[PDB]
RNA sequence: UGCGAAAGCAGUUGAAGACAAGUGCUUGUCGUUCGUUAUAAAUGGCCUCGUCAAACGGUGGAGAGAGUCGCUAGGUGAUCGUCAGAUCUGCCUAGUCUCUAUACAGCGUGUUUAAUUGACAUGGGUUGAUGCGUA
């Protein structure tokens, strides 16, 4: 003897764009607070270390928020010009700002109070202010200047080197893991400039042409940098030192872009990137940089980052806007006596010579419906498929399963104008579905040819049928509209 | 199967068995055992015997016992339905069996249609032997001559429920072709849904189509994608042709219809499902059931023979070679290449050997007396099989009377040498060959209508030991 | 697969040793290493000339030369660029005689005369390589000796193979591991095969076989992919290493018929399984795998063209299907003047698709058994019918529907044996010599049913028939492959309703649209313009016609005023079709208180 | 279980002011669902012509990719959806021919007419049979 | 039943014997024969081994639900009415717009391409069955 077979869910042919399953993962970012703060929000940076807590900085402060408790636990609100960066260390222990004064200052992060180093970089704004993955001790600060300084924590009284030879603003920098001494700025000149600080330094090696204002600069592998600028982003291959790839699917210029690897979602690694036209969108750098989703917000976004790939608890996914709001979105993730009583549940018989293993596993409950039919109730069965709140997919199936059974007269037999008029109205309703039309069509067909007398003493059923000739008839019109649409598409072809 | 306790007329049942109970036992000094006789009455074409014993104690099967079970296209020998309550597609009333004895005799010795042949096939990987049986594909092994297993790769009502009385007029669908890649790691199926009666869609049948998937350690197939009525709506596949191992290393397979519409399927790894590569436009209103495929070994060109015409259509353009353009005298059951210069194409009438490489004919063997109308459309295929490296076989079938035709036949293997130059072999069995195809081996498998697979192929210790054995 | 045009290269200068054309092959040799797919260099060594290396694209152009004295034969040429104690070098090297007296090893270093070299070697040297890697110079005697010598031609190892006689000597690599393999001629037409592998000595010997049957004085021998052809009285003989094994003998018939002596043979391998063949002017490039000539081109302007060197594609590797051959061409005249030729040369894809119908290599039913079970001469009908006189139709039904034992006027499946397309061909020339006019035999009505009525007749054939409607009617129905030209301009042409039901029924049947549609672009727009007139004044087959009609003319060509006409007929059309598909599913689909009278 | 369904006809692997042009093509270029949904909003036919006639050729194809599934998810759409599917035909022909392969680019709208074509014979059956009916009781 | 495509194109369904029932006659039947290619209906429906809760990975989705008198395009009603229009601040259908645990269906997580754990003594007895919740 077998198992009975499970009653399998009718599946209609595929549609144009199924759920993906990158689509199913970043869908799961539902929880949405948006927090408005006072200035556009210009850079958000992820702790390294857990908790795994998120700087933004906005007007002339930096707010840290526990992942936790999605709200501020810290402000920084010493500095007095605006404020552009709040990059923490690799250990996560520290925290730098820039400041449009130029002042460089290093805080310990969680501890508003204390100032550990304080650096005037330069007369000039510094916007970008961001600590070396590899080695701590070092800092890189690139102002307006148009120098990009490499300071040293110890020594904060003159640079251990200066990069130079940007003709304009510099506002992008970025460290190439696994090779400490290279380090690539990218300027509004639409030159990408890397250095190797190994050498004396202070002259590119070489220079990568974007053609646009260089917005961010993030190296995605230790090969591959993507950078973005102007209305798209190029990846290129330093081996090569030419771009594998483009992609201008947005609108506005990009503004920020950001890289997570080694996460638990089914894309291995995701690049998320900025429009400034409200639009941010996640590349899979594994097939060629396709976009895979994509989010909408009020206004332009001028800040995007995601936790990184050890969050240890829930997700997050920061978006930051000109207007000052800040969107989150959020993936969460007896006696003693009695027990020396009964002590052998636990056991899984480790030591055991034989171990015989013969419960069944469970499995899941069985719907109502399918109860009926299992049991041969076939008019009950029917009744099970036309309730409230019943699944169409699973309302579809028992009535082709009923007819799959040869069991369509015998379930419409005991039936009069009061049990009937269910099944007219998801007739109704079902004949304008393409997938249902054709079971309709059956149906519909029996209940006329076994209840046509009774039809003429019920007023109500009449009018059913009257609403139903309606839709039918204009099921008519659109099936042969399609029609003349093939017919115009062929002639083209 | 119900155990009736008589005491206080209650019972116990073991449902879904294989089939219907022909007859019980109870076999032991304390019944230990039940011995069952089941007859799978979906397959009409023959009677499909088998012996259960199952353990009286848990109600296991502790011995299944089967053998082949092929589904010949017609009734054979003197094989009747058993009697039921009415007269059905599956069963005999009362009254109908006599007459349908009577009527079954006179179609085997008057009707001039003696078609028995039925469809096979062998795992490449394995060489187990798969028979499509109605709505499941058997997979018996030969080497050990004992069933592997038992696999329903369909809808329909199968074995949810005992069909029984009008419910036994319900057919379920019918899988009409089977093949495998060539690499054997992807089963491809054909099945034919058909319609309850006394409804407005009673007469469209449905046309579906599978991928199944495998490791060789499992041995249940998992079907991987499913197609419903490809080619169109209505419109059957009539010819399955799986890729050789050139064209995407053997991840192809070309389905042809009734409307020589040829469909180039392929897997994609993206995808990671099958996906429809090519087409090709099946417009021409000119309906044939016989169409036969032939794809050269490098893939670069494709055999499509349809009614009396055969076309060379080169695969990357799938479309005509740019003579492609061969006529025949009637039309074309069978097309295929011993090797890839030679290409043997047997139409109704007669089989010829062609050059491709000359395109002239070399040979010309005359089949009408032996093959005229006995066999329908597609069918000589399966009759004909070819080796890779040696040669081709033909297999004819008699029927053999002595002073008005007889049920008993005779049938004759004939070996072929590539270009039908001489006959390495000529052999005779003393039954009815359904299928005779070649194993991956130089050796052929033939199977009988009687369920026979043949193969045509190249001291005081020493007392003191036995009494302590004795004891 | 296709031959280009040669274009020149140089040409040779008169020396007597050249003057032989049959011999100016052996004359001129060609560097291994600077000859391939990728490069675009050739060095060439003419004897008694020089040794000159030529740049061949965009234009050809001498790159260098390195004179010689006219008195010297040059028998073995090598040059590779490498890198020399580190400088990048070009490193040439070449044996030349002088009266057979002394032989000359000669070896050149140039940077990219650096260093030049000379000793006497012993014997022979038959053929030259060069390894840059390890900075040596491998020469073959012919007195079966292998020096190895550095570029200073310093003595680093010597092999004897201990044979003595060498005639042809060929490297290759496989796997990266040099090898090379000689043959020695042995009496009574015998040979000495050996394979050799290049690495305490530096050459292992892995092979050594004697083949018998294999003859040197008419043979042309070449190597590709661990395969050796020769060519030898129009049979190449295919042999298989590192045995040498002979595995498959092809015929080539159009050299059996080449007189011994006067004809000039050149063989050379341009791919896997493909080879380039000249017999005097003509050039052949041949499939032997599946035994096909790709293609043939044949040079009007010279005497003779002679292959040299061809740079071999691995195309199971290449994706590139283009090479270059070397070859010398020699003019007509009372002057001849030979010069180098490179061809250019399209070898294809490897596949039996270009192989198809093209091979160089030139019925009766059978029964199945030679001999109590249930059943369910060409050459003489035709002379019989010949011999008859001109417009007798009943003798010429008579004899062809007696003597063939025909009892249809059409064919059945019992007229099998009269299948043979030799036999029909002949009866159809018969038909329209003895029969002109207005009455043909029934034979004809007999053809014109036949499945396998030739395709050469089918041109014209209606036009032959439009005299007599039956046989026009008949070919129609039956007769196989009708052209769609001619079937489409009748359709247009006709006016008889009857016939065109008929036509569009055959042609729909038989043709696909794509390839009825492209031919109904052809016909003119006036006549199109009618057929749609003839509409507007089983049919849905002359319907689904027109859909193709309006598809092929087009958007642009279609004119307003007929629009409308078409459009109300359409109207009308689909209307009725509803109003009739209805009618089709049509066809297939107590009171309280009563009052009677009792009967009584 | 999780096996993908699918059907044999799915060929994808083998003038005036007021008009949202310019709306339209930044809506295609970047795959704005929402600033899309604005422009289809609108159904004065009128405007429909205009804007497809000054919308560049290249777009032209991608709007009928992207209307081809906005008609096939959402059936109720057929109807005011399928105005722009006959104009971007209509105007767009000249290049629509001249495009190296359509069936690829264009599988979603022959798989949704397909899919309503089919239906037809059948639907017309169940007219004719409420027709009968409807009729019977009308007259009794 | 033959042929064919799946549509359909042609063609059949007869005679004898015996039994029962009702009245030699009428009807119905056949574990009876010969010849031709040739409704049902004896109240009669499929077992047990383990359930529950919470997750995770794929495959589908008409999404599952709630708002917005914010728009677009329609259909349509009660009363009055000088036929132009009025109040019901009318209703309904569809789309769009906002939101949420994708909230909806299904397969698996004994090894698989991927993906799990936890609870319970899986018992016996007594009360309530006018059970419990709700209008």
């Amino acid at each position: 003897s077998t198992a009975r077979p499970r009653i399998i869910t009718s599946k209609a042919p595929l549609l144009p764009q199924q759920t993906t399953p990158e689509q199913r993962y970043w869908r799961q970012y539902t929880s949405a607070q948006l927090v408005k703060e006072h200035n556009s929000v210009t850079h958000i940076s992820f702790n390294p270390q857990h908790p795994h807590d998120f700087a933004v900085t906005s007007s002339t402060r930096v707010q840290i928020f526990s992942s936790r408790t999605r709200q501020v636990i810290k402000t920084f609100s010493r500095f007095k010009d605006v404020v552009y960066s709040a990059s923490f260390r690799s250990d996560g222990k520290l925290l730098c700002a820039g400041d449009a004064t130029g002042l460089v200052s290093v805080y310990d992060s969680y501890n508003p109070r204390t100032i550990l180093l304080s650096i005037n970089a330069s007369t000039h704004p510094t916007h970008v202010t961001k600590f070396h993955t590899q080695d701590n001790k070092i800092l890189a600060t690139a102002s307006d200047d148009r120098v990009t300084r490499l300071w040293d924590i110890s020594n904060a009284y003159e640079p251990q080197l200066e990069l130079t030879g940007a003709t304009d603003y510099v506002r992008t920098l970025s460290f190439i893991p696994a090779a400490p001494h290279l380090v690539a700025t990218g300027s509004y000149d639409g030159l990408i400039r890397l250095y190797d600080t190994r050498s004396s330094g202070s002259t590119p090696i070489y220079s990568l042409n974007h053609d646009q204002p260089v917005e961010n600069v993030i190296a995605v592998s230790p090969t591959q940098i993507v950078s973005c600028g102007g209305n798209n982003f190029k990846v290129w291959d330093l081996t090569s030192n030419k771009k594998l790839y483009e992609r201008g699917n947005f609108n506005k210029a990009v503004t920020c872009l950001d890289y997570v690897e080694n996460f638990d979602s089914p894309m291995q690694s995701a690049l998320i990137a900025s429009s400034l036209d409200g639009h941010v969108k996640v590349f899979d750098p594994l097939d060629n940089f396709q976009v895979k989703f994509g989010w909408k917000f009020s206004g332009p976004v001028l800040s995007c980052a995601v936790s990184p790939s050890t969050a240890q608890g829930n997700r997050h996914l920061v978006a930051g806007l000109s207007s000052g709001l800040l969107a989150i979105r959020t993936k969460k993730k007896k006696s003693n006596n009695f027990q020396r009583m009964m002590r052998g549940s636990e056991y899984q018989g480790d030591q055991e010579h034989i171990i015989h293993n013969d419960k069944v596993r469970s499995q899941r409950r069985m719907r109502a419906f399918e109860r009926n039919i299992n049991q041969f109730k076939w008019s009950e069965a029917l009744d099970n498929a036309f309730v409230p709140g019943m699944a169409k997919e699973l309302t579809l199936t028992v009535l082709q399963e009923l007819r799959k059974r040869g069991k369509v007269r015998v379930a419409l037999y005991g039936r009069d104008e009061s049990t009937l008029e269910p099944l007219l109205n998801w007739c109704l309703k079902g004949i304008e579905d393409v997938r249902s039309a054709s079971i309709v069509a059956d149906w519909v067909a029996v209940v006329l040819e076994l209840y046509g007398n009774t039809l003429e003493s019920s007023p109500v059923l009449q009018e059913l049928m009257i609403d139903l000739k309606t839709k039918v008839r204009h099921e008519i019109h659109k099936s042969k509209e399609a029609q003349r649409i093939e017919g115009m598409l062929q002639l083209l072809t | 199967m119900s155990l009736w306790q008589l005491e206080t007329n209650s019972q116990q049942f073991l449902p879904r068995l294989n089939g219907i109970i022909i007859d019980c036992q109870v076999l032991g000094p304390q019944g230990n055992y039940y011995s069952l006789i089941l007859q799978m009455t979906e397959n009409n074409s023959n009677s499909d015997y088998q012996f259960l014993l199952l353990n009286a104690s848990d109600l296991t099967s502790k011995l299944s016992i089967n053998g082949p079970l092929p589904v010949f296209n017609s009734t054979i020998k003197h094989i009747q339905q058993p009697i039921s309550a009415m007269n059905t597609k599956n069963s005999n009333s009362i009254t109908s069996l006599n007459h349908s004895k009577k009527k079954q005799s006179r179609k085997l010795i008057k009707s001039r249609r003696q078609d028995f042949t039925t469809n096979v096939e062998i795992n490449p990987i394995n060489k187990n032997l798969y028979f499509p049986h109605i709505s499941a594909v058997q997979i018996f092994d030969f080497y050990k001559n004992e069933q592997v297993n038992y696999q329903y790769l369909t809808s329909g009502v199968n074995n949810s429920m005992g069909k029984v009385r009008f419910e036994l007029n319900l057919q379920d669908p019918i899988i009409t072709d089977l093949k495998f890649t060539k690499d054997g790691q992807w089963m491809i199926t054909y099945e034919i849904e058909y319609p309850p009666n006394d409804l407005l869609s009673s007469k469209d049948l449905t046309h579906i189509l599978k991928f199944w998937t495998k490791n060789d350690n499992e041995t249940n197939w998992n079907l991987k994608t499913k197609v419903i009525n490809p080619h169109g709506i209505s419109v059957p596949i009539t010819k399955i042709l799986p890729s050789p191992r050139s064209v995407n290393n053997s991840q192809g397979c070309l389905t042809a219809d009734n409307n020589g519409g040829l469909k180039f399927w392929s897997f994609d790894s993206h995808e990671s499902n099958w996906c429809l590569k090519k087409i090709s436009l099946p417009n021409f209103n000119h309906f044939s059931n016989s169409v036969s495929l032939a794809w050269s070994q490098d893939g670069s060109l494709i055999f499509h023979g349809f009614d009396d015409k055969l076309q060379i259509l080169d695969f990357d353009t799938f479309k005509k070679f740019e003579v492609s353009e061969f006529t025949l005298d009637s039309e074309i059951q069978t097309v295929k290449l011993i090797n890839d210069t030679n290409l043997i194409v047997a139409t109704r009438t007669t089989l010829n050997a062609i050059n491709l490489l000359r395109g002239q004919v070399i040979n010309s063997f005359d089949l009408y007396p032996f093959v005229n109308g006995v066999y329908k459309n597609g069918h000589m295929d399966r009759l004909i099989t070819c080796d890779e490296r040696t040669g081709n076989i033909a297999l004819v079938i008699n029927q053999q009377l002595t002073d008005v035709p007889t049920i008993n036949y005779k049938s004759r293997i004939i070996i072929f040498d590539s270009d039908l130059s001489t006959k390495l072999g000529n052999f005779t069995h003393h039954e009815y060959i359904s299928w005779i195809g070649w194993n991956y081996d130089t050796d052929f498998i033939f199977l009988d209508i009687e369920s026979t697979l043949g193969v045509v192929g190249t001291s005081n210790s020493d007392i003191f030991a036995e009494q302590l054995h004795k004891l | 697969p296709s031959l280009s045009q040669p274009f020149r290269l140089a040409t040779l200068p008169k020396i007597a040793s050249l003057s032989n054309f049959s011999l100016q092959a052996d004359y001129v040799q060609v560097a291994d290493g600077t000859f391939n797919e990728s490069t675009n260099n050739i060095t060439l060594g003419i004897s008694g000339s020089s040794i000159s290396q030529y740049i061949i694209n965009p234009t050809p152009k001498l790159t260098f030369d390195y004179p010689i004295p006219s008195t010297n034969i040059i028998t073995a040429c090598n040059a590779e660029k490498g890198q020399a104690n580190k400088r990048n070098v070009e490193i040439w090297a070449f044996g030349l005689m002088v009266n057979k007296g002394n032989y000359t090893l000669n070896v050149i270093t140039k940077a990219l005369f650096l260093s030049q070299y000379k000793i006497k070697a012993k014997a022979k040297v038959m053929s030259i390589k060069i390894d840059t890697k390890n900075s040596l110079v491998i020469a073959i005697l012919q007195n079966g000796l292998i020096e190895i010598f550095d570029f200073k031609l310093t003595l680093l190892h010597s092999f004897d193979i201990s044979y003595d006689n060498l005639k042809y000597a060929k490297w290759f690599t496989e796997n990266g591991t040099e090898y090379v393999f000689v043959l020695c001629p042995l009496q009574d037409d015998k040979v000495c095969y050996k394979l050799l592998e290049l690495t305490s000595s530096p050459i292992k010997e892995l092979s050594s076989t004697i083949i018998e049957g294999f003859s040197f004085e008419n043979s042309k021998l070449c190597y590709q992919f661990g395969k050796l052809y020769k060519l030898n009285q129009g049979k190449i003989y295919i042999y298989s290493l590192p045995h040498c094994q002979l595995q498959q003998v092809i015929e080539f018939p159009m050299v059996d018929k080449l007189s011994p002596g006067d004809d000039l043979i050149s063989f050379q391998p341009v791919s896997v399984n493909r080879v380039l063949l000249t017999v005097n002017n003509v050039i052949y490039l041949l499939d032997l795998l599946h035994c096909s000539t790709l293609s043939q081109r044949e040079l009007t302007h010279v005497k003779t063209f002679q292959l040299l060197k061809s740079a071999v594609i691995n195309s199971e590797k290449s994706h590139n299907s283009k090479t270059i051959a070397i070859g010398i061409s020699t003019k007509n005249g009372p002057n001849p003047t030979s010069s180098l030729e490179i061809i250019n040369i399209d070898v294809g894809t490897n596949t039996l698709k270009d192989s198809l119908g093209k091979s160089f290599q030139v019925v009766i039913l059978k029964p199945l058994f030679d001999d109590r079970v249930k059943c369910n001469h060409c050459n003489e009908v035709i002379e019989k019918l010949s011999a008859l006189q001109d417009n007798d139709i009943t003798s010429f039904d008579d004899i062809f529907f007696k003597e063939l034992k025909i009892k249809e006027e059409h064919y059945t499946e019992k007229d099998r044996y009269i299948s043979d397309p030799g036999f029909l061909n002949k009866v159809l020339d018969l038909i329209f010599g003895k029969f002109s006019g207005n009455d043909y035999p029934k034979t004809l009505t007999f053809l014109l049913t036949h499945p396998l009525f030739p395709l050469s007749r089918t041109r014209n054939l209606l036009s032959l028939l439009r005299d007599q409607p039956r046989l026009f009617k008949q070919a129609i129905v039956t007769c196989p492959n009708l052209p769609l030209n001619e079937l489409l301009e009748e359709l247009f042409s006709i006016r008889n309703r009857e016939l065109l039901l008929d036509i569009s029924f055959r042609i729909l049947q038989d043709f696909t649209r794509d390839s009825i549609k492209q031919e109904m672009k052809k016909l003119s727009k006036l006549d199109v313009q009618n057929f749609i007139e003839f509409i507007t004044s089983q049919s849905t087959q002359l319907f689904q016609l027109l859909s193709l009609v309006l598809d092929s003319i087009g958007l642009f060509s279609l004119e307003g005023a007929l629009l409308e006409n078409l459009t109300l007929y359409i109207d009308k059309q689909v209307e009725i079709a509803e109003r009739n598909t209805e009618l089709w599913n049509l066809i297939d689909t107590l009171p309280t208180y009563t009052m009677e009278y009792l009967d009584i | 279980g999780n096996a993908r369904v699918t059907s044999g006809d799915n060929f994808k692997h083998v003038t005036t002011t007021g008009t949202v042009t310019v709306i339209l093509s930044q809506a295609l270029q970047s795959n704005d669902h929402s600033l899309l949904e604005t422009v289809l909003n609108n159904r004065d036919e009128r405007v429909i012509r205009d804007t497809i006639f000054r919308l560049k050729p290249a777009l032209a194809v991608i709007l009928l990719e992207r209307l081809a599934e906005r008609i096939a998810r959402q059936t109720h759409r057929q109807g005011p959806l399928n105005v722009w599917v006959k104009w971007c035909l209509i105007i767009h022909g000249g290049y629509l021919v001249s495009i190296p392969n359509l069936m690829s680019t264009l599988s979603s709208l022959h798989s949704t007419l397909k899919r309503r074509s089919d239906l037809l014979p059948r639907l017309l059956a169940l007219d004719a049979r409420l027709d009968c009916t409807i009729n019977k009781f009308k007259t009794l």
